[PDB]
């Protein structure tokens, strides 16, 4: 499994977690160096135990191909789509050869709606200009 | 290689003779470096040989650039530039041959311009492309400025804001054909006036055009009931 | 007499791509 998230504090909440319940998991916020970055994902993929990868939408994702997660979760949504389907495609690959399972956790009543609607509002009107 | 990929080849060497910089638009996981790594190998003439093609990208891409090359056209050797100020200074300055490519971070080409411009990048790569998408940035008022021929564009997902960024990744594409992003609003109608625009410099996909064996998404919209501490600290904002 | 440069050109030239090889493999991981 994948999770993305939006704060390098809620990272740090998600890390705390993932080490109190002994999970096994594995971290890419846009503090980490480049070598740091493909040391994690080499061993991310080539490697059966590392349950969950940790990742930010804007630099943790971006083009880095973990062919290896079978699921995604969205533990934030951004103001703007496109970044959440980057997000899903950098596991939802031609390199695959499973099901794929995507996930978003939202809170009803509270901001997070807004951030769907004006995503919603923003896929449908971002659909039209490609087809 | 596969059919779509080898399409989007023959047509990358027709704009690329005919002087036409572009769009590989393809859906993501259908595979940008690998629909354009073969240029060094399709375009033979030894140009690609005597002189650098180059590639500008997000600071994580720089994962599979620097390995793909030594499994699908290992012809070409490569020199990234990313690390420390130092240890880069010591790969680059014998540029002043084995650089057929060489991988970058945005936060590096809007540094080191001088050092980028003194040496003609024949060919440009830039990656993950949403990157230029505002013409506000430092990023797009430096990248304007190298002197390749093609310019080829790996959007991860193409366009798909307003209209201020749709002109500034066209007017990185084309320097010319366009004149002002309060004019291009001209430029139900005017979608098709877009499509036109793209159709002979963008390229498109939609998965199911090529994936007829692997699994669309099940997507899940979540809901959770928030907590008391969360009802207290919500109200109390 | 002349062509001394030389015995100090080749130890030079070879640490050139030697040690941008060595970093472009640092790259490796
Ligand atoms: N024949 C192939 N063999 C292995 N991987 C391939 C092949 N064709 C395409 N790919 C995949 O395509 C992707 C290369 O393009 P990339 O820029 O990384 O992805 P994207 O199209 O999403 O932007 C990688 O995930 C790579 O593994």
């Amino acid at each position: 499994v994948l999770i993305y998230s939006q704060m390098t504090r809620m990272i740090d909440l998600l890390e705390e977690y993932m080490v109190y319940r002994k999970h096994t998991y594995m971290r890419l916020d846009g503090s980490s160096k480049i070598s740091e970055r493909r040391d994690m994902v080499a061993d991310f993929q080539n490697r059966n135990d590392i349950f969950v990868f940790l990742l930010s939408t804007r630099a943790g994702g971006l083009g880095i191909n973990l062919t290896a997660a079978d699921t995604v979760i969205f533990y934030d949504s951004d103001w703007n789509p496109t970044v959440d389907q980057q997000a899903m495609d950098r596991a939802h690959r031609l390199g695959q050869t499973k099901q794929v399972t995507v996930y978003r956790l939202i809170c009803k009543g509270t901001i997070e709606e807004r951030i769907l609607q004006r995503a919603k509002e923003k896929s449908e009107i971002q659909r039209m200009v490609i087809s | 290689l596969k059919g779509y990929q080898l399409k989007g080849m023959n047509w990358l060497a027709n704009l690329y003779e005919q002087g036409i910089n572009g769009i590989l638009a393809d859906e993501m996981g259908l595979g940008k470096t690998v629909q354009s790594i073969a240029l060094l190998a399709h375009l033979a003439e030894r140009e690609n040989i005597w002189g650098p093609f180059l590639i500008i990208s997000p600071a994580s891409t720089l994962n599979n650039w620097h390995q793909e090359f030594t499994r699908f056209v290992p012809k070409f050797k490569v020199l990234p530039y990313w690390g420390n100020p130092h240890d880069r200074k010591v790969i680059r300055r014998f540029w002043s041959a084995p650089f057929h490519v060489v991988i970058t971070s945005y936060q590096l080409v809007v540094q080191d311009v001088k050092y980028f411009q003194r040496v003609k990048w024949q060919y440009m790569v830039l990656d993950e492309a949403q990157a230029l998408k505002s013409s506000s940035s430092v990023r797009w008022k430096i990248l304007l400025q190298f002197q390749c021929r093609n310019r080829l564009l790996l959007t991860g997902t193409p366009i798909q804001n307003t209209m201020a960024e749709l002109w500034a990744l066209l007017h990185f594409i084309m320097p010319t054909l366009f004149d002002s992003h309060e004019e291009f609003n001209e430029w139900e109608n005017q979608l098709s006036r877009l499509h036109m625009i793209l159709k002979p410099f963008m390229l498109r996909r939609i998965k199911k055009d090529v994936e007829n064996e692997l699994s669309d998404k099940i997507e899940i919209l979540m809901y959770c009931q928030l907590t008391s501490r969360q009802k207290l600290l919500y109200q109390a904002l | 007499l002349t062509e001394e440069m030389l015995l100090k050109r080749e130890e030079r030239a070879r640490k050139r791509r030697l040690q941008a090889a060595r970093r472009a493999e640092e790259h490796k991981n």
